[PDB]
């Protein structure tokens, strides 16, 4: 019961801190040829 | 001289604490009157095209390049000359001439600002000069700092980048013609012009064809290509290339939008050799920022004001 | 890297190294997480094992370094799926063993 | 407090060989002065010509007000020395070797 | 009169100085003032200090500590090349972008008076200045701070009682704000204009605005192409990126989707080769350092056109339509707990 | 080619950001920087030079055992680096310690 | 204890050192004959394969065991201290 | 206060249909479906479900 406690007091004292990912689409039929 | 007329200036009379009645005179009209004089004595019977047309259809030859040379200087001139209108400081004839000690004055531009166009109204004009050279403060130290380092005749500069889109240089497209990406402040020295696009790359082609005959050379004479003559050659065009790699369309050229004037000719009449810093500082106070934000062709609004 | 959920078809040919290297990289990685549902190749009796194995094994004839570590995280990932303990164990042995970091 | 807020200042030489130290007439209300080279002795003469001449009060206005000058002439030296060498490479002059160069060939 | 002289004396002008001559750590800015003399003065031994400097010394830049010590030496060192590598950087003339950071430090500004961010906890860094001894350093400056701040004690009895009484009666955090507020304006007041020694702008490495353009015969220049070397032959290990040696700074490298086969060809050896770099932009940090970013060069001229490649340098956040929408759960966990109710 | 592998013994890793001159690359400032190789990451982290007092640990043999060898022997004053002040208390407290038994 | 203590020595009759090392090189014919019997042991006595090692040794020992000198080379630290040690020493004036 | 997720929902999806709400599960799926665009939900797994 105190798990949801203490998880929203960790966030409120952690930034959330959004990161920066790189993804695209991939294929494998791009190599027949 | 008709043709290249304005309604500020009139012959006989002075400008508003810039020029007297005989700096005027030496700055403007003899120039106009020998430039016209001699653009005239040499080849250009296609007179009635505009001087821009006459520059872009004739360029990269030297056959012909007295004629872009006179065009250019009078085009140049006009442009830098049109924006002034005037300051309230007093007439250069009954301010006193400077001396030495100029040098030694240390500048304000770090401290000081003056002439904004916000005060005329042109918030337009100021957000893009905010956004592209950070503040006012920036923009006015860094034009008076290198036209007053430039030393031969030449202009300064404020261009706007215009990216050519995607085509095969398909004409009368309305209303998304002129969109500029960012400002920029440019050099240019005698007859130098601010455009690009019939500019770049030509020291490449020079290159490539001297090559070339190089190679016939080689090959008539029956010799052979060395590491240099394959390498080194291809690393000068390689840079060459990325150097004027501006993008993959057309490059990217550049719409005047401002110019200010550094040959002594303008100057010297009416403020000495030290007083370079209180023309250009004077010819600051003299703008009239109307006609920038005329000149100011509207932003990217494809995929930049649409964030998509 | 966004990747390919599975396949219906044959295992893609596989394209010369020797001259053109870099696409065996891609090539292992897509089929380590590529799912066959034609030939059924991807389990512990199918050719897929085989085919990898078989390029793993002596690594090349002299151009040993052409490898990157990625290919050794995608078998791992492989035999983690078909739960091969054993398989990943040796894996990370020989990995560690070559010396890449 | 100059040299540990400019530390690249230190990277610009400095010639300790004094010449008629006694031949020196400085009008600190500018510092640029004949004779001298434009270091941070020009802002620390310059804060004090400040505070001897009690245009400002404490010493950290005049150190600011000097800094700010001096901002300002570096600014215009090295605007002046990227011009000159455009200038030069616009009508043609050539160099045998550059600074990026030398350091490969070291 | 004579001590007057001394103190604009040019050996006053160098500031006194201890740190290593020989230093094998991290090093992000010069360290020692350079010191040179002109031939002439060189051929007869006279560099300016008390000491005559040997003979074999042949160059004509050094640095130093001490004019004299009890070795009957002078520790100073032939070098100085920061000075090249300050040259090589305007070379390379990329102006230094201000990040984050506005206002432009060599500029004087008129925004300071819009001055409202959390000044407590810059007050609270103020006053534990003496950051090196909790114990003893910082626990005699918070006595100081104590006994100025009793001594201040009943004015700001005052003033609050006369300014908000209200707040003091209903006992709220406005209270704790006013205290901010007040210790505020109050270390606005003088003796605290304070002396800061925190590197203000480029540090002398370059004094450049960003905006103007290089003008080649070939054309307004659009890229910088500067040559460079490959330190490592692998990317920093857990990084998508190499780093380079380029004009004295080590930059990160990033690659045009392919590393070269000459990396493979050389192995640990490609320091030996020469490459091609393009500066996408340089930045600061707190600690002084440079981070410059570059991109390698490698000419695809006769080459294929880089198929069967992923795409390494691309964002899946092209999303501004789902930006649109709050999906902040605010409406959508109501929309949910309408679902668990059953509609 | 010829042999393609070495190991980091003599090849200077760069940090990104840093300024360098030719010399770095040198076989000279190997030797240089083995010669100063100075520990100051143990002065930065050293929680008995911040200030603390060494019998405060006297209940802390994870913090103590930072301080002695690989069989419990006490380090000398030249290898610790600690004043003589600090040194006695420290090597009284874990003298403690093993009485306690904790350590 | 900012810094480890500086410790300075009496008046001394002299700086010497007594006997200097000296950065001596690496010997290949030795190197060879060692790599030579440790392939032996590797791979059984009279190695086929390490016939080339055996050849090199052939040739670094064929004339002098030891191989050639070009010279002898020792240090001249106590010569400099000799020079310098009235310098530096620090001692109080006289 | 942190957005919802293709796996997020599918566990909740499965919490739910354990004590068999047909009605409600499937408004939760159409109302999935038809929000959460850019998410890349509507995953085959969670009609194995049902």
């Amino acid at each position: 019961m105190n798990t949801l406690r203490c998880l929203t007091q960790a966030l409120s004292k952690s930034g959330r801190e959004a990161p920066k990912l790189y993804q695209k689409v991939i294929f494998p039929g791009l190599f027949r040829e | 001289s008709t043709r290249y007329a304005l309604e500020h200036l009139k012959e006989g009379a002075p400008l508003k604490g810039l020029f007297s009645i005989e700096g005027l005179q030496k700055a403007w009209f003899d120039r106009v009157k020998y430039l016209d004089a001699k653009l005239n004595d040499c080849t250009n019977e296609a007179q009635q095209k505009p001087l821009e047309t006459l520059i872009h259809e004739n360029s990269k030859s030297a056959s012909k390049k007295h004629i872009v040379n006179y065009a250019s200087s009078l085009y140049n001139l006009k442009f830098s000359m049109s924006s002034l209108q005037g300051c309230i400081r007093t007439p250069p004839e009954e301010c006193p001439r400077l001396g030495p000690e100029a040098l030694l004055q240390t500048p304000d531009f770090n401290r000081t600002i003056s002439n904004e166009p916000l005060t005329t109204g042109n918030e337009r004009l100021q957000a893009a000069l905010i956004s592209s050279f950070g503040s006012l403060m920036e923009f006015r130290t860094l034009l008076i700092n290198s036209n007053l380092a430039i030393s031969g005749d030449g202009f300064t500069w404020l261009v706007a980048r215009r990216q050519l889109d995607k085509r095969a240089m398909r004409n009368d497209m309305p209303n998304r013609d002129i969109e500029y990406d960012k400002l920029f402040i440019l050099n240019t020295y005698n007859a130098g012009t601010p455009f690009n696009f019939s500019t770049s790359g030509v020291m490449n082609e020079l290159n490539n064809q001297y090559t070339n005959m190089e190679k016939q050379r080689a090959k008539e004479a029956g010799n052979l290509e060395d590491s240099e003559m394959t390498a080194k050659q291809a690393k000068t065009k390689f840079i060459y290339e990325t150097q004027q790699k501006g993008f993959s369309g057309k490059e990217v050229s550049y719409i005047p939008l401002l110019a200010i004037d550094a040959s002594p000719k303008t100057w010297l009449t009416d403020y000495g050799v030290f007083g370079k810093r209180e023309y250009l500082e004077r010819v600051w106070d003299s703008i009239e920022w109307k006609i920038v934000e005329s000149r100011l062709p509207q932003r990217t609004k494809i995929q930049a004001f649409n964030t998509l | 890297r966004k990747f390919l959920k599975f396949s219906n078809d044959e295992i893609p040919p596989l394209p010369d190294f020797s001259k053109n290297p870099q696409l065996f990289e891609n090539y292992i990685g897509i089929l380590s997480h590529t799912k066959f549902n034609f030939r059924s190749s991807s389990k512990l009796n199918g050719i897929v094992r085989k085919m990898l194995r078989h390029l793993l094994h002596p690594t090349n004839k002299t151009t040993l370094p052409l490898r990157s570590a990625q290919v050794y995280n995608d078998s791992i990932y492989f035999f983690s799926e078909h739960f091969d303990f054993a398989s990943c164990r040796e894996i990370f042995a020989q990995m560690k063993a070559e010396g890449t970091k | 407090l100059f040299y540990k807020q400019h530390p690249w200042e230190l990277s610009r030489p400095k010639i300790l060989v004094e010449n008629e130290i006694g031949d020196e007439n400085y009008d600190w209300s500018h510092m640029l002065q004949i004779g001298r080279p434009l270091d941070g002795e020009s802002v620390i003469q310059r804060t004090m010509y400040l505070i001897k001449t009690k245009q400002y009060g404490d010493m950290v206005e005049a150190y600011d007000h000097a800094r700010y000058e001096f901002y300002a002439l570096r600014m215009q030296e090295e605007t002046e020395q990227q011009v000159a060498l455009e200038e030069a490479e616009m009508f043609g002059s050539l160099f045998g070797v550059s600074a990026i160069e030398h350091g490969i060939q070291k | 009169t004579l001590a007057e002289l001394l103190g604009r004396s040019r050996i006053a002008q160098v500031a006194n100085n201890h740190k290593p001559l020989t230093y094998t750590g991290k090093k992000f800015h010069p360290t020692h003032q350079i010191i040179e003399t002109k031939p002439s003065t060189l051929y007869r031994q006279e560099w300016g200090l008390k000491s005559a400097i040997p003979s074999k010394i042949k160059s004509r830049y050094l640095v130093y500590n001490d004019l004299d010590t009890l070795e009957r030496i002078t520790t100073f060192e032939p070098r100085g090349g920061t000075q090249w590598n300050r040259l090589r950087f305007q070379e390379m003339g990329v102006p230094i972008v201000s990040n984050i950071g506005r206002q432009n430090p060599f500029f004087k500004y008129i925004s300071r008076p819009e001055d409202e961010s959390h000044a407590k906890l810059s007050l609270f860094k103020e006053m534990k200045g003496d950051t090196d001894i909790s114990p003893a350093a910082m626990k005699k400056r918070l006595k100081k701070i104590t006994a100025l701040i009793r001594s201040f004690q009943d004015e700001f009895k005052e003033w609050l009682v006369e300014n908000h009484p209200d707040e003091l009666k209903l006992n709220s955090n406005k209270l704790e704000d006013y205290v901010v507020k007040f210790l505020n304006k109050k270390l606005e007041t003088k003796t605290n204009k304070k002396f800061n020694t925190e590197i203000i702008g480029t540090g002398g490495l370059s004094y450049s605005l960003p905006g103007k353009l290089k003008n080649s015969p070939n054309g307004v220049i659009q890229r910088t192409v500067v040559p460079g070397r490959i330190l490592n032959v692998v990317k920093e290990n857990n990084d998508n990126k190499w780093l380079a040696a380029i004009g004295g700074f080590v930059a990160d490298v990033v690659f045009f989707q392919s590393p070269p086969s000459s990396f493979n060809s050389m192995g640990d050896f490609i320091r030996m080769k020469t490459f091609l770099f393009e500066i996408l932009e340089a930045s600061m940090e707190k600690n002084g350092s440079v981070s410059m970013h570059a991109r390698l060069l490698e000419p695809q001229n006769d080459k294929t056109r880089e198929f069967f490649n992923k795409r390494p340098i691309y964002k899946p956040l092209t999303s501004r339509r789902a930006r649109r929408p709050s999906v902040g759960n605010i409406q959508e966990a109501n929309n949910l707990l309408n679902i668990i109710k059953g509609n | 080619q010829q042999t393609k592998k070495i190991d980091q013994s003599l090849s200077k890793k760069l940090p990104k950001g840093t300024i360098y001159d030719p010399f770095d690359f040198s076989m000279g400032r190997i030797h240089l920087d083995r010669k100063y190789q100075a520990n100051k990451n143990s002065n930065r982290n050293d929680i008995m030079k911040s200030g603390a007092n060494p019998l405060e640990f006297y209940a802390r043999p994870r913090i103590l055992s930072r301080y002695v060898t690989s069989t419990g022997r006490i380090q000398h004053r030249d290898i610790t680096g600690l004043s003589a002040k600090n040194q006695r208390r420290l090597s009284k407290a874990i003298r403690r310690c093993q009485a306690i038994g904790l350590m | 204890s900012g810094k480890p203590p500086v410790y300075r020595l009496p008046p001394l009759p002299r700086l010497k050192v007594k006997k200097p090392i000296i950065r001596q090189e690496a010997n290949k014919c030795l190197v060879l004959m060692s790599n030579l019997l440790q392939c032996w042991s590797s791979y059984g006595h009279m190695s086929p394969k390490c016939a080339g090692l055996v050849t090199e040794l052939k040739s670094c020992t064929s004339e002098s065991a030891l191989g050639k000198r070009n010279n002898v080379q020792k240090s001249n630290i106590n010569y400099h201290a000799a020079r310098l040690y009235d310098r530096i020493n620090g001692k109080p004036h006289d | 206060s942190l957005p919802i997720s293709r796996k997020t929902f599918y566990l909740c999806i499965e919490r739910l249909l354990n004590e068999e709400q047909l009605e409600t599960a499937s408004k939760l799926l159409d109302y999935g479906f038809q929000h959460l665009k850019s998410n890349f939900k509507l995953d085959s797994e969670a009609m194995n479900h049902f």
